[PDB]
């Protein structure tokens, strides 16, 4: 998931606007 | 913006940076 690849790998700060609500 | 590296604490951090008042749901894996 997210909280995964933002940790394991890199991840955007447009992908983590996926997980507002 | 740039990519990030963002482990435990930090994620929960930029999360709330981005969502602000929309909230947010922090769903790890199992
Ligand atoms: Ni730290």
């Amino acid at each position: 998931g997210i909280v995964e690849q933002c940790c394991a790998s890199v991840c955007s700060l447009y992908q983590l606007e996926n997980y507002c609500n | 913006f740039v990519n990030q590296h963002l482990c435990g604490s930090h994620l929960v951090e930029a999360l709330y940076l981005v969502c602000g008042e929309r909230g947010f749901f922090y769903t790890p894996k199992a």
